[PDB]
């Protein structure tokens, strides 16, 4: 609703991890950008905990007792605690705000006897679709907004949701190097679903007095990221995921234009982007967050971090403890060495190690390096306005980067930059024009993708 | 802000796709493959670019320079996808190519389906499905496309299939080999209803499990179970059952031990 | 045998991450301590995959592989693997060899395939122990040898123990805050049985062309900081955990002075004493070992490590992929954020920063800092041909800089202060004569410990 | 080299037992929990402080200037070791405090052997061993400990040991309670051999199990199996029995749940 036309830091180099410009106060005594970076403990539930609502309660309350518990052994001062929710803590609004409840309950406990630090973050899930078809404003709407106001009513403290806007154009185009069809799914269609709900979370957080948190393009962006998988791969150029990722910054984007104040979502790889230009809070993930994926960009992802998230892990043994004992216990030492360089004021050296670390990894590291990421944050602003112009401007701006970083030490395969060079290319032609692209699109799509529906979008 | 030195760079990581890539362009190699048939040539290069509108024009002028009506399935589009195949296998091209090459040859195949009456030939049915509860699309459509591509035809059951469908397809299709995608673990077991309801109902055909979700030790627990991890690999155990093997035994031992 | 009396380095501050004074060449292509830290992977093989020799092989194959294809596949440049022996892999000489030889297998087609530099570590157990009592010389000994000697001839390129001298007093001393049996199980008994061993180990090296690497207390000093637990467990006082580890450092000593060359084992959480006096590489675990153990010096330990371990962890599968494959990821990591400090001369500050993390987390930390660490090391090598007196020495040095630590900004519990207190005056009430000290203790543990049999000590 | 000043370090990490520690020494604690009985309180400081010379001197006094050889277990040295484990339960002293205080009370019993002839008297016997192929001692030895602490008898079976002999261990002393302890994911499988080798000769105790290895669900599969997390539970879950409940399933209701 209201859009980014400057940047809310003056260059690249005044960002760093666990300060932003804007930050937020929740939960138990916690404060998010405020001068220390935050651990943030993901964790599954195992199937059989599936079965019935008290399985499930159960299975979350040994999940916080067990994080609880680890933190205050070692001596840890704070604690962000992430619950993504089945789809059955979804569809039953008041499950999912049952085991909100019971987790504020044993984190509540905590807090009083030791003073610790924390906050709960629950993530619905977007329920909005049936078997055949995305249902982004269908009957499921009313039920997807529910969940958010009943967890937010039994004591989650921050409200996020990873959405599905444009994911199914994005399916097709994303096998297939149809450039022109990353830009439409993720960088409009994407745009104009974030809009409509994140208008809504936020109504929904302001009434029950929680935090509208942020959302992640985890189902476009991410997906290309997986398909691209290691260096070895065969199944996508990884010059191509990272366009991608360029595009899924202005889609990010728009829950922070729309009320969102962050912490952004952990799989948010374009959060650094995000950051950079809304001065707000992120969650990041990387080398800690293993136990869910690979990536490629282990270390620099910390690089402006505020919150440092595992991802996700099934909930079981270990020779260490519960699974959520040894990866919470992790990343909180890992923001311990964050928040001792704070302290001492070497965080901007810090900064630049971990970006340094993995520059050169892959395209997709190289772009995400925090004065790149800057970069593409001055691309979209500069057409602020314009979601979908902002959006090509990243898209190019991020080609235009790899191409520099390839004439210097970014070591790309031929593969790798003749596929840069046709999407370029690809995006180049494009018109200037929004109405122009949005109405070839609608008709391309339209016809080659039967799944999508325009309703979907308002169309 | 820190940068490296060349030297530093060098010693800190190694991207190790770079040193082996392969010379040749991909346009050269497909160069090296394509028939000079003079009359299929043209046709062939146009799969391997996916250029849909090329594969036709180049299919009007061979039925009208020549005959072949049906024949131009496997004489000209199963010999160009056999290169991006290829390509493929040795890592010159991408999937996505890959993708775009089936999409121009599945619309050079309709063209042929539509000057013709004579019904095309397969290597046989294969009916894919996603375990019920799984959306997870990505990986079964890449083992629909490279069955495709590899000759097959393929009854794609969707995402969540509740297997008294899958049941129903295999009657109504008699495939040579059913294949199933897990990739939650609250999902996987969908291969058991389905392994269990083939079994009860008497059908003995491989059934080529993949996912995300899913190992060589899972699919082993199961009669009809066969794993595969690359989405390449589906082709590949649905030509042993060309060569005859249909003993679900005797398949594990030349398919599993990894 | 040739004991240490002056310290390698002239001061801690020359001490620094990913290189020694004396680095060590091996395997393929591989140097330790050679300017760049180095992951070291760890993992256990499930209860089913001991059924038979062939399916342990096949186990260890699939570690092997998993371990390899993540490294290539996310740009790591070198890995070690560490093989800790299951007891019948000891017991059978030839399966702990078939293991060996299985692994290097697979690690050469990867050296040949694309350059990555590895080298393949195994640890043979100590299996010199029947069900009543320790054999430390008996009918055991030679098949002992055997393990070592096999392992080296087929594709072991490190050699590691996890000795168990001096076990049986220290369980007994451990439980009954007997300061003084500390002393003589860890700092005497644990001394003379290195010494044979060592003795052995490395003239086997030597035979073979392989490396003798080194040993750990972890029969002893971590048993000691498993016992003390987390910082609100009630089971050791973390300042009596501290001084097992003080002295550990000088038995640990024995393994280098009998010609181990490093780098040591990963729990040898002494090696940073270690190090100062041998100026020779050390393998350390801390935050990236939790799937093993918890501990309360997460980022300290790798203010100089050289190499960089998880210590251990099933086998099996979790979302990101398999457990191996997760763990040596952040390892390799953790590596790669020190190999960037020091490529851009940035690993003083980052050291200090590791090191200023946790020194305030507990008594245990505040003594293995490296500064404190090389004082320790200090109060060792000023009596290096005494085996007893410079162990005591350093148990009273820690002591004194535990209490410094006190008086400054190290916030000890009443709990914790007394019980340093009562150690320091028990310690210093010793007399400095070794064959007093050696005889008073002989009697004593012979009448309360009866599993104690002094002929494993050569008495 | 870098330090924090006091208000960074305070913000970094938080020694979380400091500022729950009581204000009363441990030394002060006990002095209020002391039986103020003239005769008997030399004899429970003698115990809290795990002074064996001042324990046989206080009681050798007790017996002169009253009797009560044999009585003296239950109201000189079961008092003085119950104030033990209270300040153990609440934290105030640590485990080698309780180690001690049971080396002393120990050798307290024995020298009641030395002037009784009328046999002393507990609240039942348990048998206590850790798993074949298992040297983890440490675990069990609190147990041990614990339980002889609670007014039990304890037979402790050892390290290494193999179901047949808990067997005869069993059989001969007839205990109320087994309890077992691994460590090793290569050794919590003893367990299932000891429960089949009990039920297999008709035995019905509860079997209590822990360790690090273990967990509910892993005990739960066998049938006289009872978990317990931490050594305290060793005596609670002897006290049930000693409260009549030799049911497995309506003894597991009350002790599962974790
Ligand atoms: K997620
Ligand atoms: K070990
Ligand atoms: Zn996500
Ligand atoms: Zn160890
Ligand atoms: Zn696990």
């Amino acid at each position: 609703a209201k859009r980014y036309t400057s940047m809310a830091y003056a260059n690249a180099d005044e960002m760093t991890f666990g300060v932003s410009k804007y930050p937020v106060k929740a939960g138990l005594d916690l404060e998010i950008g405020a001068g220390y970076t935050i651990p943030e403990i993901n964790y599954a539930p195992r199937p059989e905990a599936g079965a019935s609502k008290e399985k499930l309660i159960k299975e979350y309350e040994r999940i916080t007792t067990d994080v609880m518990e680890r933190m205050v052994q070692v001596g840890f001062p704070a604690i962000i605690l992430e619950t993504e929710h089945v789809q059955q803590m979804s569809n039953n609004p008041s499950w999912g705000a049952e085991v909100a409840h019971a987790q504020k309950t044993i984190m509540e406990k905590y807090h009083d006897e030791y003073g610790i630090k924390c906050a709960l973050r629950h993530t619905i899930g977007d329920i909005r679709e049936n078997r055949e078809f995305l249902q982004l404003r269908g009957d499921k709407y009313s039920v997807f907004l529910e969940a958010f106001e009943q967890c937010a009513e039994n004591g989650a403290d921050l409200l996020s949701v990873e959405s599905m806007g444009g994911k199914e154009v994005f399916d097709y185009a994303v096998l297939r190097n149809d450039i022109p069809g990353l830009l439409y799914s993720i960088g409009c269609l994407g745009s104009i679903d974030m809009e409509l709900i994140w208008t809504d979370i936020s109504k929904i957080a302001k009434k029950t007095g929680t935090i509208s948190a942020g959302d992640t393009d985890c189902a476009q962006a991410n997906t290309a990221m997986f398909i691209g998988g290691g260096l070895l791969n065969k199944n996508l150029a990884h010059t191509i995921a990272v366009i991608a990722r360029a595009i899924s910054a202005p889609r990010s984007l728009v829950a922070y234009e729309a009320g969102a104040v962050g912490p952004g979502k952990d799989c948010g790889y374009e959060n650094i982007i995000v950051k950079a230009i809304t001065g707000m809070p992120m969650t990041m993930e990387g080398k800690t967050s293993t136990c869910a994926h690979s990536d490629v960009m282990g270390n620099l992802v910390m690089q402006c971090c505020d919150c440092w998230s595992n991802e996700s892990v099934e909930y079981h043994g270990e020779f260490g403890g519960t699974t959520v004992q040894c990866w919470s216990e992790t990343l909180a030492y890992d923001c311990a060495l964050m928040n001792t360089a704070l302290e001492t004021k070497n965080d901007k050296v810090l900064r630049d190690l971990m970006m340094l670390s993995d520059r050169y990894r892959d395209p997709q590291a190289y772009m995400l390096a925090y004065d790149n990421a800057y970069r593409v944050g001055q691309s979209i602003v500069k057409d602020g306005d314009n979601i979908y112009l902002r959006a090509k401007n990243a898209a190019i701006e991020c080609c235009n980067i790899i191409e520099e970083g390839a004439a210097g030490k970014l070591e790309l395969s031929r593969f790798e930059t003749k596929a840069l060079a046709d999407a370029k290319a690809a995006l180049e032609a494009l018109p200037d024009d929004m109405d122009k692209f949005m109405d070839d699109c609608l008709t391309k799509y339209k016809s080659e993708v039967k799944v999508f529906k325009p309703e979907n979008y308002g169309f | 802000m820190l940068d490296f030195t060349e030297a530093s760079l060098k010693k800190v990581l190694t991207r190790y796709n770079v040193a082996l890539e392969k010379a040749l362009t991909p346009e050269e190699a497909a160069e090296e493959l394509y028939p000079k048939d003079e009359l299929i040539y043209p046709i062939a290069k146009a799969i391997f670019e996916g250029e849909e509108d090329d594969v036709v024009e180049g299919l009007q002028a061979a039925i009208e320079a020549g005959k072949d009506p049906i024949d131009l399935i496997d004489d000209a589009l199963m010999v160009g996808m056999g290169v991006v195949i290829r390509l493929y296998d040795e890592g010159v091209i991408f999937l996505p190519n890959v993708m775009m090459s089936a999409d121009a040859m599945l619309e050079g195949i309709e063209y042929c389906k539509e000057n013709s009456g004579a019904t095309p030939k397969t290597k046989g049915t294969v009916v894919c499905h996603v375990a019920e509860g799984d959306v997870h699309d990505i990986g079964k459509n890449i083992v629909t496309a490279l069955l495709r591509a590899n000759g097959y035809n393929v009854v794609d059951l969707g995402r969540d299939v509740p297997a008294e469908e899958v049941l129903a397809a295999v009657q109504k299709e008699k495939p040579i080999m059913l294949t199933g995608t897990a990739l939650m673990t609250t999902t996987m077991y969908a291969f058991k209803e389905v392994n269990d309801m083939l079994l009860e109902n008497g059908i003995k055909i491989p059934f080529a499990c993949g996912g995300g979700a899913v190992n060589q030790d899972f699919v082993s627990q199961f009669a009809l179970g066969v794993y595969g991890e690359e989405a390449a690999d589906a082709p590949k155990i649905a030509d042993a059952i060309i060569a005859g093997t249909t003993d679900v035994t005797e398949l594990r031992e030349k398919f599993h031990k990894h």
